[PDB]
């Protein structure tokens, strides 16, 4: 179960209640910025995620 | 700016006195009606020096 955890700092400081896991890590670094771009999937009960913020 | 500015608030002394490269404090007052500076400013020398 190396599929670590991944929690949040969202944007009012406290953190996102539970935590969640790291899906996987692309291999598919941007040219510009560095990029091992990863993937949390996280579970969302209130709807308090809001994807795109 | 709600969008990302996340603010709060602290302290901070506006006035912030300086001597010389020194930051201080400037303390005012006067002596005694019927008395004078000099057994204030002494006095004050009683109280400076603790």
């Amino acid at each position: 179960n190396g599929k670590a955890k991944v929690s949040l700092i969202t944007s009012d400081g406290i953190k996102f209640p539970q935590d969640g896991t790291l899906e996987f890590s692309d291999v598919t670094v941007d040219q510009t910025t560095g990029s091992i771009t990863l993937r949390a999937i996280f579970p969302n009960p209130d709807h308090t995620m809001m994807p795109g913020m | 700016f709600s969008a990302f500015s996340s603010s709060r608030w602290e302290y901070g002394s506006p006035r912030l006195e300086r001597y010389n490269g020194l930051p201080s404090m400037e303390i005012l007052g006067q002596a005694a009606p019927g008395k004078s500076t000099g057994e204030a400013m002494e006095l004050m020398e009683q109280l400076a020096s603790k």
